């Protein structure tokens, strides 16, 4: 999309068509949170003429809109805000990687927020896209559930410096939260390893194997989706576009430096995973090794015994061995005196 | 110092027949050998250097190598123009020495 | 395109002194090192001093340490050797040599000796 | 000298449609030399070639129409993955059309070639049978604004019917990825484990064949070659769109087979465990009493089996006893 | 409000005001005694352990102005590190990392610091803590600690956060030595056990460094107006003890890493060896069974019976079998 | 950038080392071009490619083969270059960097060449240098990357011809890139190849050939992270010697070095699976070769005990003279054989 | 030591003199070279560690191989031999054909039946 930013064509649509592709169609609602130095307002509706006036207001306002299966919302948004439609596309595109495009007007960014499920071990992502334009920061989500909660806060109750500053603030504390909430997701992903440890190392199940397998895949989806992140991040940081302010250059750093931590914990992550799996298969080895002693042991004792029974159990004639007098209790001392020597030259092996 | 013993003194082999000569270091020289071939009443030329490296313009037949403190010299297909001396020189001092020869005879 | 030619040498008194001149052609001599290599009649090659011209490091033989001593002009293009005090033993026919650096590690280097003079007899 | 590369030699037919904005014709015929004069003509035209294993009619082209003889080997070479050729006065393609058959699983691939010649475009079949029909309906039956363009429309009608066979065998791999998945989530067995080994091989001739023409497709819309008019840029960009959509599509599909043989070989664990287990039970119950039943084969002239009574209920009691000794021991050591 | 603290049976309020004029210390719980304290002007250092009782921590920050939010987080447990300026107060938190002996278990402990004006307010998790060396220098008078301000207090404990950390890291390189030794000596599941637990920590060390490098870079960066001077190079020194940390625990991770490698290697060597002997003696006493069965026929008219002395004959032949069977092994390099 | 050259111990000082392998051809090409002509010189001489440093027009010098550090030296004497900059040019165990002078901007990139039939990868480091009007080009070997480059200025093809150096040194990192991206392709292949042969059949050679992928996978890895560090570093500021109107294509180099590593972690998670793969398949082999020996074992052993049973020569045999013994004993084995192997199939075996 | 070296030369108090920092600094240049080797060395140690579980896990399968193949072809023949000699040696008195050679044809028979059965998946 990079040559030229025109809008894509598909096959089975006609050439104008904006298309939902996730699957999230349940809930659809756009919150709104107005505030300024020391008044602040909010309300929840499903009108978006409610909210299009809101694009002219002089102070910092966050429209929210969640559920984008509504793609009429979407699109009259785009157009009253003035979005490509190419952006509009991206927005409703789910299937897609953490990005960002610096407009001549507006800042466009695509972000990820992922849940990890106990019992049911698999994580799902829900794509949050987010356009910082003149004075309004524009959210669009897929389903109900976000990590903004705290922004929330901090805007409800006056904390921090956030009611001062404007809405490039407004973008850099919900680009915060939701990397903090990565290290929620983080310190889940590693009790799930704790518990995997401890099934590995106690007792080797059939499932075990199929669970280390499934968490090396989740984490080698969440390294893919870091990566693209961390992009955005250095992006943000060090183009320094015009919306940006450049007084809040230096709080985007912390943010970078937040995903580079990311990054390392998901590697190591990976390195422990993957070391599980080596101590599973050589605990797996012990137990036939094990096995192998027993075996190897009543084979080595009992096989060179009956060789020499089976040379001495032959029928020549004319030559003098064979039938003598005393010679069954010599061979008796023969081969008791080989399970002897046997069992001492095992007690050197350390087995037995 | 640093002495390298290069045995044999002599040897004598036919042509196209594999022919080694090693040499051995009294001290720990890493890998900084290199071997010399000088026909008689001529200057030397340079055929293998680092102990393993084979010096440019210099026919594919000869190759090096080194084990440990001991270092070989063999000629793979050998021909009626590789007789000559050939010395082991280590250089991981600044006091280069070299060794004994080692005459190839038909 | 390279040449190394030696000169100075054939003939002198036990304790008698003289002076080897290797001259450079088509190289530069403070841009690598100068060797000789002196090989005695009927014997094997034997490593006497080396001077690296650009910063003028020397580095003698035992065998030969004090009496000789080594030199370089740049201008000049070539690098002497004058001996002193030399014995019945220092026969041998005086090469010239140029060698180039390489590396095996960080910490190791060694040096080959590439080009060759023809050599010189001194008696 | 030129080398065919087709298997197969059984049939050779050319035809050739000539249409222009006034009337139309079409023409077939065996003879090389019926098709001579039609490029003479102003008007675009469409020859159609099935069977390169005739190389004096190759030759024969080529030299007429001042083709290199590189494009002649090339398009004789079957064996190469789609490309594009860029020359001063004619552009040079190749493409690979595929054939998927249910109840019997193979991917099928057959080479064509397509050169756009001023105004005209030569085509280079392997056999009878294409994806190209539409087309020609089209032609026959005045559908669309194909014929009030150039040669180009041509060329790119030509890329859009083989782009479409293309979604119609996605469509038909999407059947057998689904009925696949079922079935060897259902009950795993070695026949679902052929089919998803052959459906992996085949997704990556598909993304083989795949990703270089989406290359393809953007040298022949974004270079802005001389030949293709600047009318016609839009419709390779759309093409382009399409092949956009099938390699995304072959992508998701080899991530879940490649998902599917991964669940499938996870689990190997168990047989390590129990034949083992029952290998070394039997031998250590069965080989001493062999050992037991062998001692006696010693021949000699005297034994004390020979004097003692019931030496043979003796023997087999005390073989007995070992064994139950024995498998007592083992119900300590489990397994 | 909401507390989720692990621990709840210990509760205990410590305040000590210290000064170069004078020395005081103050015990019990009187919720009311420590707010007088913060109207001194000489630095004063509050110590809350126990924060179970959400009262006495509510009314302690709101007689300090203290932010509700601010409370909550000092409530919560499962914080990283970070450091939150404003216009009268700096909230940091930090872990507090202990190791027990004869259990491999690493053991967090959240602890909290602010400071306004002079006033230092510790918050405790757990009854004890790695601060006694600092209260007992400031008891015994030593150093410059008592004619600066509470921004040095707040260094001090900082430095000794970090001495602890060192404390901990030399503890840890005990255990690797005795493991190592272990691992070299006898291999066995606990010991497995034991040197992936070790793994796991020095990962977890190595996760909570980085939080702890941005908070003091914060610190030492941001030249905030509370903290006016006196504190740059000693908070610079804090920063270099954490890299130095940071490699320790890199160290350690590469020798449990060789550890863990040792271990699986021995175990495929022993795997290894119980196959070889088992081969080999099957190898060279089997087929020489095998012969001994065949001769072991009781036939009536039996040719083979008498060949020229075939009896040393027949042994030779198996003395050769046994000889070129160990040769083979020896020529493949088996031993 | 510091003034004083390293001192490296057994070298006299002020000693200048090339370092890697290389030492068999030396060649300089100097391609000069303008916006009406261009000029192309392939010699041996350094004196006739030293003018070059104060021409007005554009200059493109290649000097291929370091190992005359002879005229290295020459070279970075004449054109002002630091020590320090000629001590790294020939230092080639190195990753790739950028370093910003005053008068100059020294790059230090590596290519890669990938082997078929003998699965090797192979590298070496080229070293450019922009100063003023020129752009110094050093070279270990015979055989580049930059031929696509060098046809565009032989046919005024493209807007090289019109601009100035840093386009130049534009063209060149970005054939650098574009030949990363075949070296991408190779592997992908090499990939394909060896998932296939794994799967079908595990033997030394596959573990062979995918340990070696794995290092060639970390070898580029290692290569690739510093080189997107250091077209980041092009593309952000670079003051004084690169014009404001050439950092879009820095740009869109700097996109395609995140392409490339993302597509190497690919390759490398995917040749882990490839590992995992082998040693599932080889342990399935090693277990359906233990239920073929098993399944023998136990159902010839019990057979060799009954064998043993009737063959010790006793006094008292019980059937000594039975009709029908041997078919009797023989129907004892049928039996035991057809039950063994029934319940042996129950366990699906 | 290179921390050490690095203080030495940078730092320069009045004790040390500045007449000696070149030393000093020459010096750190030989630890840098004494670190960049250590680490070169760990790479190509790490590397060889690899190389060896390459090689001997090449090693059982073989062994396995080959043992398994051997107690396969001379367990049932041992028993055809066993039941052919025993004491009991109760058996057809009449010798009939070429009755040893016969038995030791079935021997072969079975031998390469086995044999041919085996490495048809190659498994071996
Ligand atoms: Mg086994
Ligand atoms: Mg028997
Ligand atoms: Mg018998």
């Amino acid at each position: 999309h990079m040559e030229e930013k025109r809008l894509s064509a598909k096959k089975g649509l006609p050439p104008g068509t904006l298309v939902y592709t996730g699957k999230y169609r349940e809930d659809f609602e756009i919150e709104v949170m107005n505030y300024s130095i020391e008044e602040f307002r909010e309300f929840k509706t499903t009108d978006v003429e409610s909210v299009l006036p809101f694009r002219d207001s002089s102070t910092p306002t966050w429209i929210n809109i969640t559920g984008i299966h509504r793609t009429d919302v979407v699109q009259r948004v785009g157009e009253f805000f003035g979005i490509h439609p190419l952006v509009l596309e991206d927005i409703l595109n789910v299937h897609q990687r953490p990005k960002v495009e610096f407009f001549e007007n507006y800042v466009f960014i695509v972000l990820k927020m992922f849940t990890y499920d106990k019992n049911l071990h698999e994580l799902e992502s829900e794509q949050v896209s987010l356009i910082l334009t003149k004075n309004c920061v524009l959210m669009f989500q897929e389903k109900i559930g976000d990590v903004f909660d705290p922004v929330r806060e901090r805007i409800r109750y006056n904390r921090g410096i956030i009611r001062k500053k404007r809405a490039d603030y407004l973008l850099y504390s919900l680009i915060d939260a939701l990397v903090d909430d990565y290290f929620v997701l983080l310190e889940k992903i590693d009790d799930e390893i704790d518990v995997l440890e401890e099934e590995v190392l106690e007792r080797p199940e059939k499932e075990t194997v199929q669970r280390t397998h499934q968490l090396k895949r989740n984490l080698v989806e969440l390294r893919k989706t870091i990566w693209p992140l961390r992009e955005v991040l250095s992006s943000l940081y060090r183009d320094v576009p015009p919306l940006i302010e450049k007084e809040t250059v230096p709080y985007f750093r912390d943010v970078y430096d937040h995903t580079i931590q990311i990054a390392d914990t998901v590697e190591t992550f990976r390195d422990i995973v993957s070391g599980l799996l080596d101590v599973y298969l050589s605990s797996v080895s012990n137990k036939t090794n094990e096995v192998m002693k027993v075996l190897t042991i009543i084979a080595t004792i009992f096989m060179p015994l009956t060789f020499i029974a089976g040379i001495y159990g032959m029928n020549f004639e004319y030559m003098p061995e064979l039938r003598w007098k005393w010679g069954y209790p010599v061979v008796l001392a023969v081969m008791g005196v080989i399970a002897v020597i046997m069992v001492v030259y095992f007690k050197k092996k350390k087995w037995l | 110092d640093i002495q390298m013993t290069q045995s044999p003194s002599s040897l004598s082999a036919s042509v196209g027949d594999r022919v080694t000569i090693t040499c051995r270091a009294s001290q720990s020289v890493s890998s900084a050998v290199a071997w010399y071939q000088q026909k008689p009443g001529k200057a030397p030329k340079l055929l293998i250097y680092s102990a393993s490296s084979l010096y440019s313009g210099v026919p594919s037949r000869f190759s090096g190598s080194r084990s440990g403190t001991d270092f070989t010299l063999t000629i793979s297909s050998l021909q009626p123009e590789d007789f000559a001396t050939y010395y082991c020189q280590q250089s991981s001092s600044s006091l280069i020495t070299f060794g004994q020869g080692t005459k190839v005879e038909i | 395109e390279v040449q190394l030619v030696e000169s100075g040498g054939g003939l002198v008194q036990p304790g008698g002194s003289l002076r080897l001149s290797c001259a450079a052609s088509g190289f530069n001599v403070s841009y690598y090192s100068i060797h000789w290599v002196r090989q005695a009649p009927g014997k094997g090659l034997e490593w006497v001093a080396s001077i690296s011209s650009s910063s003028g490091s020397t580095s003698y033989a035992d065998s030969v340490k004090g009496r000789f001593t080594i030199s370089a002009d740049t201008s000049k293009n070539t690098a002497y050797l004058q001996m002193n005090s030399l014995r019945a033993e220092d026969t041998a026919v005086y090469y010239c040599a140029r060698s180039y650096w390489y590396y095996i590690w960080s910490y190791s280097y060694g040096n080959a000796m590439d080009y060759w003079g023809q050599g010189t007899l001194v008696t």
